[PDB]
């Protein structure tokens, strides 16, 4: 039983208090102690701090913790930008006995302007049309913060079919990036006058429009 | 230093096994408790299991329990993961960690993982070995912004992560932008590629994307061309 529950996110602007509470049962950190992880998305988690509030030796002594009763918090006093990275809690719960984690927090630190999409689209190639199938590929860079909508239209309607969009990743470009591949029949594809994806960031919506008639 | 390396499969079809190794450095294993905990991509930690100091006793997450198994043996010093009957959902990446502990887990008393490990990846999947259709995409002569072109590949459908996607045998770099894959319906991928050229240069240079997927040994050059549209890309140099 996976109730270890935390607020996803967690906002705050630099050298400010910032708290990440915790909230389980008394089966679990009602019972045992809470320890607090560190981890940079994918990899290699680490302890941050445990047996509630101490710490290890080598973590700043700007994290805290506290139980209380059936919940939990910890606490970064002094938000560096560096606290961009997810946390964990967890504790033994002596009922299931099992170690239960938490559901994960992600830390945003609130500096860094906002980028625009830079909305690139590509038609089904010609070769792709031989072999009977419509590819249309969206690509979307250098955006911040991590947040995009896309929206395939065509003429001047909406399309919802074959519409697989990656989640916003993290380009060395310390910004974000997504693709969204539209797939269509050959057939479809030349029915229409004209298809766009359009794709809107922190209010702004950037087009990019394709005609099937290039050339003609 | 406290090392612990695991070293276990990857890609399985549904129902197939595995068996993780896990080995320690840097300490006295036949003294601490250790956590195997695996992670789904893009979700949380899931904790997986625990085994005793000594393996007397070893605990399961409902999930995992009865088909998987944590062994560990004191004398070589690893501690194994045996996944039998695997489900597509014991995808994700799998990591050993110590229980910073007197060796076990109790009522009294729980350290929790005080050291992990790196992680070994493994992925359950209902789909085989596909190679890339590498369809090229080729740059238009609709002038955009006065940001150049922008031209690449598509290379489309296939099977597993990952795949290697250099240009003109490597000689072009950094104008290069290639996105991560899509994990599409199919179970298959996709990823694409864009070097953002100056529109110039379109038409006097020869753009050729090297595709490389290993795991089916496919390796498909393409060379991406701008369209007879473009005269004034395909037309020769007046």
């Amino acid at each position: 039983q996976s109730v270890l529950t935390q607020p996803p996110s967690a906002s705050g602007t630099p050298g400010q208090r910032v708290t990440i509470s915790c909230s389980g049962t008394s089966s679990n950190i009602g019972s045992s102690t809470v320890n607090w992880y560190q981890q940079l998305p994918g990899m290699a988690p680490k302890l941050l701090i445990y047996r509630d509030a101490m710490r290890p030796s080598g973590v700043p002594d700007r994290f805290s913790g506290s139980k209380s009763g059936a919940s939990a918090s910890l606490a970064i006093g002094g938000l560096q930008s560096e606290d961009e990275t997810d946390y964990y809690c967890a504790a033994w719960d002596v009922s299931l006995n099992a170690y239960v984690f938490g559901t994960g927090t992600k830390v945003t630190v609130l500096g860094q302007p906002k980028a625009n999409p830079t909305v690139t689209l590509f038609p089904p190639s010609s070769e792709e049309l031989q072999a009977n199938k419509a590819t249309l590929v969206c690509l979307i860079s250098d955006f911040y913060p991590g947040a995009v909508t896309v929206a395939w239209k065509a003429d001047g309607s909406p399309v919802k079919a074959g519409v697989e969009t990656t989640k916003p990743s993290k380009q060395s470009n310390n910004k974000y990036a997504a693709s969204s591949y539209l797939s269509l029949t050959p057939e479809q594809w030349k029915s229409h006058r004209s298809y766009s994806c359009q794709v809107t960031h922190e209010g702004s919506t950037v087009e990019k429009t394709v005609a099937p008639t290039e050339c003609s | 230093e406290v090392q612990l390396v695991q070293s276990g499969g990857g890609v399985v079809q549904p129902g197939r096994s595995l068996r993780l190794s896990c080995s320690s450095s840097g300490f006295i294993f036949s003294s601490y408790a250790m956590y195997w905990v695996r992670q789904a991509p893009g979700k949380g930690l899931e904790w997986v299991a625990i085994i005793w100091d000594d393996g007397s006793d070893q605990h399961y997450a409902d999930s995992v329990k009865g088909r998987f198994t944590i062994s560990r043996n004191d004398s070589k010093n690893t501690l194994f993961l045996q996944m039998d009957s695997l489900r597509p959902e014991d995808t994700g990446v799998y990591f050993c960690a110590r229980d910073g502990g007197h060796g076990f887990c109790s009522s009294a008393s729980c350290f929790g993982p005080d050291y992990w490990g790196q992680g070994t990846p493994v992925t359950v999947s209902s789909a085989s070995t596909k190679g890339p259709s590498v369809f090229p995409l080729a740059p238009s002569s609709k002038s955009t912004s006065g940001g150049t072109a922008a031209l690449g590949c598509l290379v489309k459908d296939y099977f597993p992560q990952p795949v290697t996607v250099s240009w003109n045998s490597g000689a072009l770099t950094s104008g290069v932008h290639t996105f991560p894959a899509v994990l599409q319906s199919s179970g298959l991928y996709s990823l694409s590629s864009v070097v953002t050229v100056p529109s110039s240069s379109l038409g006097t240079q020869t753009y050729i994307c090297n595709v490389n997927h290993k795991p089916s040994n496919t390796k498909v050059d393409k060379r991406v061309e701008p369209k007879s549209c473009d005269k004034t890309h395909t037309c020769p140099p007046c």
